[PDB]
């Protein structure tokens, strides 16, 4: 029965996605013209970089 | 706390160059403000003694 370690394979598990969705958070743009920032910097004027 | 008084003469088309959010050749290479610039800009055509 895999389920019976069930109360500590769901810790591991939420903490391994916790991780991998901070992670991924860097991936997004939240209204933005791209997820880097780099890309941004060489690409539009300060005052819109900024 | 401190009032400077930047005088200068420039052309008539390059007179918006002078700009905290703007780019161009009077305001990369004769006269750049910075990007929180605090203060008034004041100009004014001056075609009798020139």
């Amino acid at each position: 029965t895999p389920s019976a370690l069930g109360k500590l394979q769901d810790v591991v598990n939420h903490n391994a996605q916790a991780l991998n969705t901070l992670v991924k958070q860097l991936s997004s743009k939240f209204g933005a013209i791209s997820s880097v920032l780099n890309d941004i910097l060489s690409r539009l004027d300060p005052p819109e970089a900024e | 706390t401190n009032v400077y008084a930047d005088s200068f003469v420039i052309r008539g088309n390059e007179v918006s160059q002078i700009a905290p959010g703007q780019t161009g050749n009077i305001a990369d290479y004769n006269y750049k403000l910075p990007d929180d610039f605090t203060g008034c800009v004041i100009a004014w055509n001056s075609n009798k003694l020139d």
